[PDB]
Formats: structure tokens, sequence, C-alpha cells
RNA sequence: UGUACAACGGGGUAUUGUAAGCAGUAGAGUAGCCUUGUUGUUACGAUCUGCUGAGAUUAAGCCUUUGUUGUCUGAUUUGU
RNA sequence: GAAUGUUACCGCAAUAGUAAUUGAACUUAGUACGAGAGGAACAGUUCAUUCGGAUAAUUGGUUUUUGCGGCUGUCUGAUCAGGCAUUGCCGCGAAGCUACCAUCCGCUGGAUUAUGGCUGAACGCCUCUAAGUCAGAAUCCAUGCUAGAACGCGGUGAUUUC
RNA sequence: GUGAUUUCGAUUAACGAGAUUCCCACUGUCCCUAUCUA
RNA sequence: GUGAACAGCCUCUAGUUGAUAGAAUAAUGUAGAUAAGGGAAGUCGGCAAAAUAGAUCCGUAACUUCGGGAUAAGGAUUGGC
């Protein structure tokens, strides 16, 4: 059997990564990255509600 | 094979079960369907005129609450002498 | 998914829990917990053992038939996907509880009518019998 | 899943070492099925081979017709009285050990299997799944 | 006998298990930090439907066992910079946040109750009129530093548990400059940050902990209690605290939490963000436990399947639990005789 | 000197399987009485039934707490 | 575990160890190839074997929880409630422990070997080799994983009133 | 000197802390361990 | 008292409360137990454990020196009132 660190499925692994789930990847991180900015804010709100 | 070459290729596409369903609504096609609630299965008590029949179940529970189907003294004595023979009980036991 | 319900105590069965067993003659016993399990194994009755259901509605701790309770049953014969009619469902599940529970509190309520009579009677029969520690109560107040 | 099997088979837990025997629930006039060795049995030493529902054994017959004895044959298991999880969710058990004859390309010797066959072995062999009148 | 890349077997050092490794960096992407910090709050099960081409499982429903670790947003109270030496990566300097909590001010103490607590209150100094040293050290850290590492502490105080004393942690923070990673610290310093806004459903993340300990056992020595690194654990729900109908899907409609009847057995009830994990993870209940994001972009279908739930088992595992709320137990013993 | 800790208590959650006491016109029958029956009568009587999913236990490594009572301190050593 | 002012927290990483393994199934396909009989593989998917590290939601086992109930003999006048029978015996039994008897998890870059080459002399032909250079094995070194030098190192907090 | 007795040097019931091969039953001997008490 | 019983178990009269103590409860050891499925596959070798066990009724082979074998083997039953 082909093993782990065997070349070929190495290389097969490598072209299947670099495509559709390296793109779920960055999307993913898009995403938590935007509800992250959306926690600052409303963080933010919560301050600017204490000093109003 | 046509669609599934197209989309994925076998083993990797994923087909839509609920895309051949004949409804009287086209957009219920992609609905989940509940089965648990409180216990319950759905499917149990899923049938055709279930509002006639929980209905008639509603008209017969008016008619029991209003024969009043939902709802301290003894002879001799009043409700304090019948309190003061159970505490006197309760102290005896005590 | 299914809610089963338990062969010996009709507790019910929910995903994972308890055992089935396969007789030879081809029905399946589902058990929600091993006591039940091991209790059909030693082949007790479970309308003799108080703690089951069977028991209850054998020997009258509740109700066995019931305009709510024939409301559920396992339909064979299925219906067609209608959003309506789920919801409706949906509605009606609710509804039912609620009717069932204000019934079955009446159906207890009116098994356990008497009781306070019993107690008067007792206490009174205890405290006739028993002139003699008023004394020491009286006494005491 | 060794020769004549439909697809992968998940991991049940075993039942039936070797040096056992199980009813024989076909009609092919075998009483039992004795267990001399299991097919796709992965080695360990000091361990007995073991086979569960859906395996494919070889066994003799111990008690049955003089024809049928003598000779070691394939069989298949299809009923376990050890418990195992079935993958929807639950641990079920049948009532004795069960296995039916078959030849080395999966096809049953016999005509009809009694009493339910487990619905892992009728899903792995379709002979199995063709002769069962009772799939639990 | 044994796997021999796990010697030496003695105790790990510390009770909260060390990140030795976090993701490769990429700094196009946005400010992002690498782990979060959570305590191992019991297991149940669930009932998934499954979609997963070319399996016998396929378009089949699988009850699968996971583990629920309950997740508090962390404070984020410092920042330090690690500047590359030919010896390995060496931390130049350590910023804090002007003000911290007791919770993490308890960290610096071994009698908190006796002390004058003085800690951190010279610190507190700095920030005064200019705030000049502060942003001294600031502009160090952006212009040496190749790594920034955000320090994180946990709000224990939100938990169940009896332990009033914070646990404090590094957290790498990938994307973006370093410049940019300083202004996101900067910015975050004693702020919190949400499980959410780190992890997300079906993602694929990593369990750091200390394993449960035994003792001495038959050679002969210490068992358990090893730091362990357990990879590839699929994330089945993101819960929210304030949420109710945690443990609701779309396929139950009963509106109930996550906790089970009863609630966990020796740690109390969920009232915070949590993360739901296929499986188990090292570790017992009360532990904290660090989850990491993979460290390699993962090349499974199982990385990429969406996990659709169907039930969540809340009976109580404090016996064999036939009742998922007391209402249903309610319902179905009927009326009691304290009830009347 | 606190959304402090503890001991009790309260509520959940579980385990078992229906407590003690009393009552019955339920109980193979036997004896006693006599208003010789067509639910005449009395004493004993394994067991049965109702009060009664009751009662008991439930953290000792279960969960929770607007209750009650209390506690909050001794000793040693460490300096560039 | 003493000592490197004290004490506390967060780290680095020299060095040492190191782990994954084999089979099958779908599709490619009844294709390439073949008078026929027969009949592959790469890319894309899904399982299992052996081994390892964990784990206790569920199922199973275990009970001094002497938790609840039951039984024999004797003893406490009887009932109640209990004692003794070297865990008296029996049924169930939470919690804990635990099982291939249960569940989960176990990767990816450089440099190479044999070999196949490019350019190219030696040797006015030629030549994979001499200078140079491209690929390439489950190999080697890394990545990752475990420990962390108690005489390796860093960052940071607080540092005694008589 | 032989060692009961009978029958035809062989044979022999009853008995044995004597020797050997199997059978049923049984099982932690084992697959393969796990738990409890002192 | 139980029981066939000077057995074992509990009690009355009489006697004794002696054995270095305290705190913890990891592995191992010794003694005593339980265990899914399988059932001698273990081992030189069923070693050790398990299973059997009292009494009443029925029933009992080959062989035999006619005395035995024999509790052969194999079934049913056992409380309280
Ligand atoms: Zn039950």
């Amino acid at each position: 059997a082909k093993s782990l660190r065997a070349s070929s499925h190495l290389n097969a692994k490598s072209v299947k990564r670099r495509g559709v789930f390296q793109k779920a990847v960055d999307a993913r991180e898009q995403r938590i990255s935007d509800k992250l900015k959306e926690d600052l804010l409303k963080q933010k709100l919560e301050d600017l509600k204490k000093k109003e | 094979r046509d669609i599934e070459a197209e989309n994925g290729g076998a083993g990797v596409f994923n087909v839509n079960l609920k895309d051949k369903y004949l409804l009287e609504d086209d957009e219920w096609k992609n609905d989940i369907m509940p089965e648990i609630l409180d216990g319950k299965n759905v499917y149990d008590f899923l049938d055709p005129e279930i509002a006639a029949k929980l209905q008639a179940l509603e008209e017969e529970e008016e008619k029991l609450e209003n024969e009043g189907f939902y709802n301290e003294i003894y002879d001799g004595f009043e409700a304090s002498e019948v309190d003061d023979i159970k505490e006197k009980a309760a102290w005896i036991r005590n | 998914m299914r809610i089963y319900q338990c062969h010996f105590c009709s507790s019910p069965c929910y995903p994972g829990h308890g055992i089935m067993f396969v007789r030879n003659d081809a029905k399946e016993f589902r058990f929600c917990r091993s006591k039940c399990h091991k209790a059909f194994k030693q082949r007790r009755n479970p309308r003799k053992l108080k703690w089951t259901k069977a028991f209850r509605k054998a020997a009258g701790k509740e109700l066995a038939v019931d305009s709510t309770l024939t409301f559920a049953q396992r339909r064979n014969v299925p219906v067609r996907y209608n959003r309506e009619l789920v919801a409706t469902t949906l509605k009606a599940m609710a509804r039912i509880e609620e009717i069932r529970q204000k019934r079955e509190r009446a159906f207890y309520k009116n098994r356990m009518r008497g009781n306070k009579e019993k107690d008067f009677l007792r206490d009174k029969k205890l405290v006739e019998s028993n002139p003699e520690l008023l004394r020491i109560r009286e006494v005491e107040i | 899943s060794g020769n004549g099997a439909q697809g992968t088979k998940f991991r049940i837990s075993l039942g039936l070492p070797v040096g056992a025997i199980m009813n024989c629930a076909d009609n092919s006039g075998a009483r039992n099925l004795y267990i001399i060795a299991v097919k796709g049995s992965g080695s360990r030493l000091n361990r007995l081979p073991a086979a569960s529902l859906g395996d494919m054994v070889m066994a003799t017959v111990k008690k049955g017709k003089p024809e049928l004895r003598k000779k070691v044959m394939p069989a298949i298991v299809v009923r376990q009285a050890k418990s195992w999880r079935r993958r929807d969710g639950v641990f079920l058990y049948f009532e004795d050990n069960a296995g039916v004859i078959a030849n080395p390309k999966g096809e049953m010797k016999g005509s009809a299997i009694t009493g339910p066959v487990g619905k892992e072995c009728a899903d792995l062999w379709p002979r199995v799944a063709s002769n069962s009148g009772v799939v639990v | 006998h044994g796997h021999l890349g796990f010697l030496p077997r003695k105790r790990a050092a510390s009770i909260r298990a060390r990140v030795k490794a976090f993701p490769k960096d990429d700094r196009s992407k946005p400010v992002a930090l690498t782990s979060f910090l959570g305590y191992k709050a019991g297991m149940t099960t669930i009932v998934r439907d499954l979609d997963r081409p070319g399996s016998k499982f396929h378009k089949r429903e699988v009850v699968e066992a996971v583990t629920v670790v309950d997740t508090p947003p962390v404070v984020v109270v410092g920042v330090v910079g690690y500047v590359e030496t030919p010896r390995g990566l060496r931390s130049l300097t350590t910023v804090w946040a002007e003000h911290l909590s007791d919770e993490v001010k308890r960290r610096f103490y071994k009698n908190w109750y006796k002390s004058k607590k003085k800690a951190f209150t010279k610190y507190s100094a700095k920030y005064a009129q200019d705030g000049a040293g502060i942003e001294r050290e600031l502009a160090r850290i952006k212009k040496y530093a190749s790594v920034v590492r955000v320090l994180v502490h946990t709000q224990i105080r939100k938990t169940p548990l009896a332990q009033k004393k914070a646990h404090l942690a590094e957290i790498q923070l990938n994307g973006g400059s370093i410049s940019e990673k300083v202004d996101w610290a900067r910015e975050h310093f004693e702020k919190t940050v949400a499980v959410d806004s780190v992890f997300e459903q079906n993602e694929m993340i990593d369990a750091i902990a200390v394993t449960k300990g035994h003792g001495f056992e038959g050679r002969a020595g210490q068992r358990g209690y090893h730091s362990r690194t357990s990879i590839n654990h699929k994330i089945y729900r993101v819960g929210k605290g304030d949420d109710e109908a945690n443990g609701a899907t779309s396929f139950d409609r009963t509106k109930k939490t996550i906790t089970p009847m009863g609630g966990f057995v020796h740690y109390g009830e969920i009232k915070n963000d949590f993360i739901m994990v296929k499986g188990c993870i090292p570790g017992n209940r009360k532990r904290i436990v660090t989850l990491r994001k993979s460290l390699y972009t993962n090349t499974s279908r199982k990385a990429l399947e969406e996990v659709s739930l169907k039930w969540i088992d809340t009976a109580s595992k404090f016996g064999k639990g036939r009742f998922q709320t007391p209402a249903e137990k309610h319902a179905f013993m009927g009326t009691l005789k304290k009830d009347l």
C-alpha cells in the first residue's frame, strides 16, 4: 500500500488542497473575520452607551 | 450520471432527493419535516382532518368545563375544631 | 428518528438508549433500561410490577381510554407532505397534551377523594383513645 | 469482506470464536456448524479468530447428514447471541447463533433461511437477501 | 510495548497543556486568533443526518458521541513580541492593558486572601499622562517583532467551577502585517473575544489538554496526566449562551438548552457559549482545554461536509435517564402525592 | 466582611419498588351462636385490596439555592 | 529537591525520543488489450485490518452506596425496629472504574537510492559523467508529536518600618 | 515356596489418597481482561 | 433453638475483651468473590475453580464369587397457611 509519506499521493493531496478545500478555508476565515469585527463593534457600542 | 459528472463526479456528487417530490407547492420541496416535539412523534399525530378532530375535542372540553368537570368542615364541629383535633393527633404521634 | 416505548414499563426509548431483543419468531422487544431487560429475562410480569404503566392502567391508577389518548397511533398509511398540515399538527399536539394533563389531574383527584375523611377519622380515633397525653400537652401549654 | 460480498463491511462485535458450534438455519440438511476458521481475519499473536454477523467462516457439520458431514465448507453467519451496535442507534442481539452453508462465491447451498437474518448480513450478501424470509 | 514517541511517561509540568505549534501564518488574511480556551463539560449523544456520497450511510442517520466544551469569551489583557534569532524565537517586549480584573490578578498569587494585591499597580501608572512608555513599547514590537502573540485569560467566574483564579495564555495572531497585529491587540485590550469569532461550525479543530491522572500503575510508574494534542475533531455546533433552544434542532422542536436533566455530572449547567465537538478529547470534566485551529489545510471531504443535527440527548447523565425535560417527566408520570 | 466560605435545610436529578398504621364484609376454611338464611351472625385465619410510584436513600468526586446557624486565624522564613 | 537577591506568571528550544500499517470497495469499466476466453491501472471517492494515543454520551460487566427490597436460623416478651452468621444468602442497583464487550482520533515538505534523462568532454565518432544539471523508493533530514538542560536562555509583575 | 476365589500360564466380581485414554456437565484454563471486599 | 446429630450457626450460666497504636487507601502481594459472547480453542498434563450435594416418591444397566454393583444412571417434589 501507499504510505502516508508516499510521494505520488502527496502530490495528489497537494493538487487537491490547492483548490476547493483552500477556497472553503478562505471563505470561512473571511466570515470569521467579519463576525470578529461585528463583535468589536458591539462591545464598542456598549461602551458608547455607557458614555451616553 | 451526466448531471453527476458535470457537478462533481461519482463519489463526490450529492443528489438532492427532494427535487422529484410531487407537492401542491414547489417551494415546499426543500423543507425540513419535524419529527420530535416534547417526547412525541409528529408522524403519529400527522393525519388529515386533524383540525376537525381537534374541534370536536375542544367542544367536548367546553361541555365538561360548563358542567363543572374541573373543580374543611365535618359534622358536629367547625373548621377550627377539626384543625385542633388534627393538631392534637399529630402531637400524639410525635 | 422514532421515540419508542419500552416493552416492559412503557417509558420512552430515545436513540441509542436501551437494548433490543429479537426473538426467533422475529418480533422485537425494546427495553429502555437494563432493569426492564433483566426483569424480562427473569420472566417477571409487568402487569404485576406496580412501577409499570401496564400495572397502573390495569389496576386503575390512570386512565387507559380517552379522547386525547386516541390521537396518537402508528400511521401505516403515509400522507402527502403539506406545510399547512404540519403547522396544524404542531399546534394540535401542544393543545392535546395540555387537555390530557387536565384530564389526568382530574382523574387523580377523583381517585384520591376521601383521603381527608379517612385522615380525620383516624385522627379522631387517636385523640379519643389517648386522653391522658392531652393532659401533658396542656401542662406544657 | 472476501469474495462474493457487496461493498464494504463495518466492524461488528465478535461473538463466535473458532471451535464454536452454531445452528444451521437453511434447509440444506445440516443441523449444526462447527467453526474451524474465519475468512478475512487479521492476525494477532495468541488470539482466537472470531466471526460476527455477516462474516464468512469455514465450518464442518458436527450433526446433520452423512453426505454433508466430514467436509469443510464455507458458511455465512446470519444470527449472533452477542449484542452489537447498529449505526442508526440500537444495541440488539438474537436468541442464538446461526449460519447458512454457501459456496465460495457466496451462493446459498440450500433453498431458504429460517428465522430472522441480520440486516447487515442480508445487505452484504445478495444471495442471503434473496433466500431470506425474515430480515430483522 | 507502547509508542516510544510518548516517552518519558512523566507527569505534565502544568495542568494547562502547552500549544507547541500554531498554524503557519498568511499575512494577506485578516487578523485572527489561532486558538481558544475552554473548560471540558461532559459528553452527550446526537443524531446526525449524514450526507456523505460513497458511504453506505449516505442519506442515512447515525448516532454520535460528542463532547461539550464550555467557552465563555476570553479577555484580552496583553501582547508580546517575538524576534527570531540564531537561537530561536525570543520574547522582546510584553505590553499589558491598563486595567486587569481580579480574576486574572489572582493568577499572580499563591495566597490571594492575605496579600495587599499590589500586582500591576505600578504598571498602571504608565498610563498616566501621555502613555508615552506604552506607545514606545508598542512601537518596539511593531519595529522588531516577527511573531506577535496576544495574552488572554478565561472568565472562570462565568463557569460553575469553584476556582476563582483565571487561566492565562498566549494565543498567536495570524493574518495581517506586524503593525496590523499590534493595532488589533491594542484595540482589543480589556475587550472580550467570543468563540464564534474564532471558530465556526463544521470546522476541524485540535484539542490540547492534560489527560486523566491515574497515579502509580504496574515497568511501573506514573500513568496518565500527560500532555496530549489530538487532531481533526469536527465542530458539530457552536452554541450561544444567551440563546434558548440550544439543544433544539430543525427536526426536534422541543425548546431546550444543551444542559442535560439534572446538570452535567461533576460540572454545572452550560450558561455560556459552547463548542460541540464530535467524538472525545483528552482530559476529564472541568479540565482547562486549548482548542487550536488546524495546522494544515485539510484535504478530507470530512472537513468539508456540513453537519445537520437532528437531535441532541439532554437526558439525565446521573442514572439511566429516560426523559429529555422535566416537563416530559411530569407529563409521563402524572400527578404525584405531593402535587395534591 | 464578600453576588466569601462552611454546616444544616429547601428544590431538582437519580436508585429501589409501594413504608408504618388503620380500614375492609376480599380470603382455602374451621369453630361459636341461633331470628335454620338464599350478601343470618360471631372468633381465628397465609394472603389480597385501598389510603400509596408510596416510603427510604440521593455526594461522600451529582446539580442548584432570595432560607437557618456560624466563621473569617495562628506559626515561620525570605533583600539586589 | 539546596544554590545561584527574593517571589510570581508567561515563554524560548539545545538535546533526546518518535508511528503509523496493510487489505478491500465504488468509479475509471466490462473500457484499454484480446479470435476468443477473459481483462488492468492513474486521477476522483468510501470502508476495513494490525498497531498506537485518548475517552465514558451510549451498551455490557462490576457493588461496602451494605442505596432500596427480599430470605433462612437464632436472639432482643410480641409488633415496630434491629444485632450476629469472618461482605450470612438473594434481586435490582446509581457514582466510580472499565471492555475490539463500548466510542473517537492518528500529516506534509526538502534531499536522495536503484533507474530514466539534459548538456558535454575525455577520444576531431560516440557517450547520463569527468566539470555542470533535471526527475525519481514505504529511504534520510525536516514538519508535526512527547520530555525540557534540575550548573541553557528570554520577557514580565511585586518587592517588607522600625 | 506361592499368595483370595472361580473358570479356561491366562481369566475374575468387590475395593483403592495406584496408573492411562476419552465422554457429559461445568466453567476466567483461555480469546481478554475488568471490577469489588479484607 | 435449628437440625439425623457432641456438625455448622445464634443464645443463657460462667469467663474474656488479650494480640503495639494512629493516619491514609497507588500499583503489587495474599485471602475471598462476580462477569457479556464463546466454552478446553489454554497447558507437558482440565492443574485450580465451577458445577453436584439434605430428605420423600418413582426408577435403575453391564458385570457378579449371587453376597454386590447402587446413592448406579435418570425423573418428579420441598415455603406459608
Ligand atoms: Zn423498569
